[PDB]
């Protein structure tokens, strides 16, 4: 829907930095010609670009996903002319921020969050097929640092203590985060009982 | 406005010259009255009303009607006692009759005396005058059915011409209806 | 109270041209008022929901509410009079419908949607005044974050006024005033992302929350008098007038004419049934004779031709003389024609008189099709009259919800291209089978002259 | 009168639990029905109100300086009172009784039970009396204005269960409805009765209502102001239309009797009616030839 | 208050009314509830009863007898049954209906009601002054005594519309008599003079403009003349049920409107019908509905028979605590009657209990002025005769206060206060008009 609701031009804005450095580079994924017929072309609003676009990779196969990105573009110059121009551009650039979204905006599981009795897994649960520990997340949290159950425990066996093991730093965040939420559930108790007064 | 004033009773004038009796319908059609260009008029000996005269005993009627409702006559729902008393049991409802079940009620209910004000209320409305819908105060088959009809253009402007006379008139019932 | 005081007290209440009947109307009103306001705000009422239940848009449904105001309930005037009508017809009618959960329901839709239209119909000036008169924020903070809130209200303004010009919207965003309350509150609007949300307030698709505020109000005010209603049964005045109003939601013609398909394409069901039993068993008993001879009377039947009807329907099959037709029936017949007795002129009955009927049983004909009828068995006519499955179905749920008498009009909708009283059915019948006559007549003479 | 009933065992349960004691509508729709209508019986509704909502002394939290105000119900959380373990005591007591009346052979002691099971009966119905009644020794407005409260919205959804059946509520008050079955036989009238009684009981789980009487055809009035014939074999059954017979003579009797027996018969309300016209018609003409005997015309 | 009759609550009022004089019964004799039982039902013990007299039948003749009364219970106290009365054991006594009434009786049988004796109601505290009061009184009459006027109408005859005879009297006060105040009565425009009734009203040369309605008559026909009341003479206007110029034709009545009758706030006060008011300490009781001619008795005995019924009557207005005590209401056959508002009769008893020191009860009958139970009743009659000739009007003048006198008696107490004693201190004069 246009215009953006702040929160999704917000997001947009916030994402756009990031578009290029991830998929038009590091994933790559519309280099492959079939996967970008597959995804990339039908994000396109206009049958006549894609299928020109379609052609040109076909004419030129392989080429990488800023080729691509770039190729969108300048097929779409070459194509659409005349006082009618400007509306193609803003619906290609509308196209683009909404494939921007499609790949990079978080995408929840609906059904966990719309009910108070859905049930959710604890942190710090083993993950029974990988031994990972569902240890919280900060922002240098890669799925590499997660500490595996049989490594705790080889540290366990040298180390008798929980203290010095690799699960300790999560536990610490942890810690802190309780002793937060617990001061300010104190605070909006104190609150509360200054409006009822 | 038909079914309002089915039960109520006509209003009844005295010629003040000849004496003659008469009920007034409005500006309508009958034998006894003719309401002139000046006035209302009795037909017998062309003696014109002032409105007092006129005033006068709209005011008597009404009275009359509300003197006769403050008697407190009650009557017996029940169809086999049926009797009529001003006697009220301290249980009001309650019939009198040893072991009678029917629903004591005012005879001269407070509905029925309101509807005879609004009929006297709309005997002098000058719209509804105009356009004629006055319940009438003779039947069909009566001997006093009026022998010529009043055409629709003489009402128009006979009202127009005593309009002061119907507001002044409309006044008096409005005096007590504004108290009801 | 004075006059004076209570006049004053009104126009403190009046500051607006709107009002969420926060504080009862003081004063006294005659009876003749009373019912009468009541009346003609139950009117404005019925003609929403029949629009409602209709589809029709906002704008169809305003456009034909205006006249009803004008006539009915007269808004945006500067007399005392009009504004106590309205006060007074709303308390009355929150007396006459917090009987029962359902009926408050219908009332507050009504109520609340009438909030709506006439919230629509108010000045933009006016409409400030009265959202006035829930915590505005201040300029400071509404030009700090005017990017985010227009950028939010945008696509509201051109959807909902119209203001396709950007300078359009852009003029009014500077005057519109916006309203700080939790997201809680408008959890509605945030779902379709019509608010703007900042630190979990919501920033205001006002007339969606205001409507939302006074029906819960309204809801919980008519609880109130509900639980207050027992003392007033003491009065004996009211209490008919509020059963009746709550209830209330709920040549040509000759005796051988009335028989004819050119007049029987225009009876409602009802009496259609009513005609059908009198043709088969030649005998109606009290109640269906009586519905059906109010209903001759009332579409022209003579009193002559409704006693030259009424035998020949009743001695057809030989087990009735007319000596007794005579003896027993022609006195009741005439009777129903004023020509009897104190010489009543009977009206014909209405829908609501007939549904106050007793319920028919076997053998009987009167009553409403679609109370009294099976689900099936009406079905079943209602497939005799050609309308499709999807037609049927709508009559079907109209039926269950206890709406017969929009059921009603939805079959004179269908078969013809809201009805109370069969009289009315049938004049609009007459007049549409006269207006079709005419334009075949036109067509037809307009066709001779090529 | 019940009052000593009442207080005594209220008192007497009280002392025993460690306890000090204190010192010492819908209107009716007038006109004949022609389908079966059924009296209802709605006596155990302030006791299964009481039991069902654990309405006590020692349960509603109420103020005690303004007995006007109206408490609320105590939550689930707070434990049984002594006033609805009473009530459940003789309901369960009743049903016992009930269980072992099934199964007895013996004529005297099926009757003994039916007593005792009557007994029951009576003392729960009456057990509202100790806190309703203004000169009750365990008086307490606030209470008997919640249970009062809550007798008022059952029979209003009594009123919507009945309309969600077809049905239409010709009378009630909170201890008997009446309702048009819509029928015009026993089985099918009766059916429609204990469907009715199965739903009751389905919205409220301690409340058990049963069909009192079986009225074929019903000239109502008044609740105790009407004429009906009764099944039981139907029978004329009459109650307050008798008031003045004095005043009549006996061919009026007569005449006013068998027009009641032919309206109300199994017959057609048109042959019926015209046997009606023909006897009045009859009667007319033997009054005037002074073909009656003179006893029918006496007056006392 | 509008034109509502109400079943339910007028029989509250009739219900309260008997309930009232339960406990008033109760209090002055010093008796236990427990002593008042149900006389309607068969009891053999002796017991005490409170009710309303009423005929043994619904539909009874003009005339009643000693043989043919009931007594009306109360709600609480006999379900409101009635029974009938067996007087046959008191020989002296004096019945009216609606009158409430206190038995000790006994109902042996169930059918009847047998009285043994009677418990009469006792008669109503008098008003009381403290000493600075009657000083302040004492120096507003500089020395000289008060004179009250009071007059009744009608005020022209029958066969005219002349008030030659009101400007003469007007003339006279003014002049002459020079009365403190001047008490008048209704009917000003009786609604039944027979002018007025058969609608023979004529055209009033002395008038530049002809009325047009009843009101406008009292306005061009009174008003000129009520205005010559000298300013220094307080007057107060009474209405009466037939007054035309009201628009409240029943018992109580309000109090007419100055405004409307165009009279200057000088001089001229308008009381509700009935009045209670006081003249400096002076408690008057002023009623317009004929009770006098209204009240007829049942009598049995030589001794109540050789009474005046003047005196009967008053002390009958006296204990029932309300100047209209007879009920149903009086009926003239439709023409008037007394137009009891039931639901309002709370209106018409006594002003807090007290009895008036002077009561006036304008009445048809002669004229009168009477010391009744320590009360001054008075009838000054009609103004003007139907044929027009000379009617009569009351003068009171009554001597100035005085505690050193001692016509003025002291009552123990703490609070040292004053019973007035207007019958030891007022002339009462019935003067032809
Ligand atoms: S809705 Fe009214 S008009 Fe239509 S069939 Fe039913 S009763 Fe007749």
């Amino acid at each position: 829907k246009r215009p953006y609701h702040p929160h999704l031009a917000r997001s947009l804005e916030q994402l756009k930095p990031f578009f290029v450095s991830i998929m038009l580079e590091e994933q790559n994924p519309w280099e492959d010609d079939q996967h970008a017929i597959q995804t990339l072309l039908p994000a396109l609003y206009d049958k006549q670009l894609i299928d020109s676009l379609k052609k040109y990779w076909l004419d030129n196969p392989r080429r990488s996903s800023k080729e691509k990105w770039n190729d969108i573009d300048q097929i779409a110059t070459s194509l659409f002319k005349g006082p009618k121009q400007d509306s193609h551009i803003i619906k290609l650039r509308e196209c683009k921020e909404d494939l921007v979204l499609m790949t990079l905006y978080p995408k929840l599981d609906v059904e966990v969050t719309k009910q108070t009795i859905h049930l959710l897994k604890a942190p710090f649960c083993i993950h029974p097929a990988t031994g990972n520990v569902c240890v919280p997340i900060d922002e240098s949290f890669a799925p590499e640092k997660a500490p595996k159950l049989i490594d705790l425990q080889t540290e366990m066996e040298k180390n008798n203590d929980v203290s010095l093991t690799a699960l300790q730093p999560f536990i610490n965040q942890f810690q802190a985060y309780v002793s937060s939420l617990l001061k300010n559930e104190l605070g909006s108790v104190k609150r509360e009982r200054e409006d009822d007064d | 406005d038909v079914e309002r004033f089915k039960d109520t009773v006509t209003l009844e004038l005295s010629c003040p010259s000849c004496d003659k009796r008469f009920p007034f319908g409005g500006i309508v059609s009958s034998n006894y009255y003719r309401v002139s260009y000046n006035g209302l008029q009795c037909k017998h000996c062309e003696q014109l009303f002032t409105p007092l005269q006129l005033t006068s005993q709209i005011e008597h009627s009404i009275r009359a009607h509300i003197s006769l409702y403050y008697a407190g006559w009650l009557q017996c729902d029940d169809s086999t006692c049926g009797i009529v008393t001003r006697q009220v049991s301290v249980f009001g409802k309650r019939c009198l009759n040893d072991g009678c079940t029917g629903v004591m009620r005012y005879k001269y209910s407070d509905k029925q005396l309101y509807n005879q004000l609004l009929y006297f209320d709309s005997l002098f409305d000058c719209e509804k005058n105009k356009k004629q819908e006055l319940k009438p105060i003779y039947l069909p088959d009566d001997l006093d059915y009026p022998k010529e009809q009043l055409t629709e253009s003489s009402i128009k402007a006979l009202t127009e011409q005593n309009r002061e006379l119907m507001e002044t008139g409309r006044s008096v019932v409005q005096k007590y209806l504004n108290d009801c | 109270s004075s006059s004076e005081e209570e006049k004053k007290l009104y126009a403190r209440l009046y500051e607006s041209k709107l009002s969420f009947y926060d504080l009862p109307p003081q004063g006294e009103i005659t009876l003749e008022q009373f019912e009468i306001w009541a009346i003609d705000r139950l009117k404005i009422l019925l003609e929403i929901e029949s629009c409602l239940s209709r589809n029709k848009s906002i704008k169809e449904i305003e456009t034909i509410i205006k006249p009803q105001f004008q006539k009915l309930l007269p808004f945006n005037t500067e007399s005392l009079e009009d504004r106590k009508k309205d006060y007074y017809s709303h308390f009355i009618l929150r007396l006459c419908f917090c009987r029962s959960k359902e009926l408050r329901e219908k009332f507050v839709r009504a109520e609340t949607f009438l909030f709506k239209i006439r919230f629509n119909m108010l000045t933009s000036t006016d409409q400030t005044k009265f959202v006035q008169s829930l915590q505005f924020i201040s300029n400071e903070e509404k030009a700090e974050l005017s990017h985010q809130l227009y950028q939010t209200v945008s696509a509201s303004l051109q959807f909902q006024l119209n203001l396709n010009e950007e300078h359009q919207r852009k003029q009014y965003f500077q005057q519109e005033k916006f309203i700080k309350l939790p997201f809680e509150n408008v959890i509605e609007l945030v779902g379709n992302r019509l608010v703007f949300l900042k630190d979990g307030y919501a920033y205001l698709q006002q007339l969606n929350l205001l409507s939302n505020e006074f029906a819960s109000k309204l809801n919980q005010e008519l609880i109130k008098t509900y639980q207050y209603l027992p003392r007033l049964n003491e009065d004996d005045r009211l209490l008919p007038i509020l059963n009746h109003l709550s209830s209330g939601y709920t040549d040509e013609i000759n005796a051988q004419s009335v028989w004819s398909e050119e007049i029987s394409s225009n009876y409602p069901l009802c009496i259609k049934n009513l005609m059908e039993g009198l043709k088969k068993n030649h005998h109606l008993r009290y109640y269906g004779r009586q519905q059906l001879s109010l209903f001759l009377k009332g579409i022209g039947l003579s009193a002559d031709e409704a006693l030259k009807f009424w035998s020949e329907a009743f001695t057809r099959n030989g087990n009735m003389t007319m000596e007794k037709f005579n003896k027993e029936y022609r006195y009741s017949f005439r009777h129903n024609y004023g020509l009897e007795g104190n010489r009543i002129n009977y009206k014909p009955w209405d829908c609501h008189t007939i549904l106050s009927k007793p319920r028919p049983g076997r053998g009987d004909y009167h009553g409403c099709p679609f109370r009294d009828w099976s689900h099936e068995r009406l079905s079943a006519e209602l497939r005799s009259m050609k309308l499709t499955q999807a037609q049927i179905i709508s009559v079907l749920d109209s039926c269950q919800k206890g709406e017969y008498t929009i059921a009603c009009t939805k079959v004179f909708e269908m078969t013809h291209n809201h009805i109370a009283h069969p009289n009315l059915y049938f004049e609009r019948s007459r007049q549409l089978q006269k207006k079709q006559q005419k334009l075949e007549k036109e067509k037809l003479f307009n066709n001779g002259n090529h | 009168t019940r009052a000593g009933r009442n207080e005594y065992i209220l008192l007497h349960e009280f002392s025993r639990n460690g306890f000090i004691v204190p010192d010492k509508v819908f209107e009716p729709e007038k006109g004949l029905h022609k389908n079966y209508v059924l009296v209802m019986d709605f006596n155990s509704l302030y006791p299964s109100i009481i039991q069902e909502f654990n309405i006590c002394f020692t349960t509603v939290d109420r103020n005690k300086e303004d007995i006007d105000e109206l408490p609320s119900v105590p939550p689930s959380e707070v434990d049984q009172g002594v006033l609805p373990r009473l009530l459940a005591n003789l309901v369960d007591r009743r049903r016992e009784v009930k269980k072992v009346m099934k199964t007895e052979t013996d004529p005297h002691k099926r009757v003994q039970c039916d007593i005792r099971q009557q007994a029951l009966k009576l003392t729960a119905n009456s057990m509202y009396g100790c806190l309703g009644y203004v000169n009750s020794r365990f008086y307490a407005k606030p209470l008997a204005m919640l249970v009062t409260n809550k007798g008022r919205e059952i029979l209003m959804n009594t009123r919507q269960l009945a309309e969600s059946m077809n049905l239409l509520v010709v009378y009630g008050d909170t201890d008997s409805v009446m309702i048009d079955t819509g029928c015009d036989n026993y089985a099918d009238a009766i059916k429609i009765g204990l469907g009715f009684k199965r739903l009751v009981n389905e919205r409220y789980r301690l409340l058990e209502i049963d069909i009192d009487n079986v009225f074929k055809k019903l000239l109502l009035h008044a609740k105790k102001k009407y004429a009906a014939l009764t099944v039981n074999t139907t029978v004329l059954e009459v109650k307050g239309l008798d008031m003045k017979r004095r005043e009549f003579c006996p061919l009026s009797r007569d005449v006013s009797i068998h027009v009641l027996n032919t309206i109300l018969s199994d017959k057609d309300p048109e042959e019926a009616l015209q046997e009606v016209y023909d006897y009045l018609e009859d009667i007319r003409i033997k009054v005037e030839t002074n073909n009656i005997r003179i006893d029918k015309y006496k007056i006392n | 208050r509008t034109m509502r009759q109400n079943l339910q609550e007028a029989s509250d009022v009739l219900d309260d009314q008997i309930e009232s004089f339960t406990k008033i019964i109760q209090n002055h004799y010093k008796l236990s509830p427990n002593d008042f039982a149900d006389p309607t039902i068969q009891s053999q013990s002796e017991i005490y009863a409170v009710g309303r007299i009423v005929p043994d039948s619904p539909t009874y003749d003009k005339f009643l007898n000693p043989e043919s009364l009931s007594l009306e219970t109360s709600r609480m106290g006999g379900v409101g049954r009635r029974v009938r009365l067996d007087l046959s054991q008191v020989n002296e006594l004096s019945f009216f209906l609606g009158q409430i009434v206190a038995f000790k009786g006994k109902n042996a049988n169930g059918d009847y009601f047998t009285v043994n004796s009677i418990l009469p109601l006792p008669y109503p505290n008098s008003p009381v002054s403290t000493s600075q009061e009657l000083q302040e009184f004492q120096a507003n009459l500089e020395g000289s005594s008060l004179k009250v006027i009071v007059t009744c109408g009608p005020y022209f005859a029958n066969d005219n519309f002349s008030l030659e005879l009101l400007q003469e009297f007007i003339d006279s006060i003014n002049n002459e008599v020079k009365p403190h105040v001047l008490i008048m009565f209704g009917p000003f425009i009786d609604i039944t003079h027979p002018l007025i009734a058969s609608g023979k009203l004529p055209n009033f040369p002395q008038f530049k403009t002809q009325p047009k309605t009843l009101d406008e008559l009292f306005l061009k026909l009174f008003t000129p003349i009520l205005k010559t009341i000298s300013p220094h003479i307080q007057t107060v206007l009474i209405p009466s049920t037939k007054d035309a110029i009201s628009n409240h034709a029943a018992y109580p009545q309000a109090s007419l409107i100055r405004k409307a009758l165009q009279l200057p706030k000088r001089n001229f006060k308008c009381m509700a019908n009935p009045s209670s008011f006081q003249i400096n300490e002076i408690y008057f009781g002023c009623s317009n509905v004929d009770t006098f001619k209204d009240l007829k008795e049942v009598i049995k005995g030589g001794t109540t028979s050789s009474r005046y019924r003047l005196d009967r009557v008053s002390e009958h207005i006296l204990q029932q605590r309300r100047y209209y005590p007879i009920f149903p209401g009086s009926i003239r056959t439709h023409i008037s009657g007394a137009d009891l508002d039931v639901s309002y009769l709370g209106l018409t008893e006594f002003v807090g209990g007290f009895s008036p020191d002077i009561m006036i009860i304008p009445s048809e009958l002669q004229h009168f002025a009477r010391v009744v139970q320590n009360v001054v009743v008075i009838n000054p009659g009609r103004f003007i005769r139907a044929t027009g000739n000379r009617g009569s009007y009351a003068q009171i003048t009554v001597q100035c206060p005085d505690l050193e006198d001692g016509k003025l008696t002291l009552v123990e107490g703490e609070e040292p206060v004053y019973l007035h004693n207007v019958w030891k201190r007022a002339r009462v004069d019935l003067i032809a008009s």
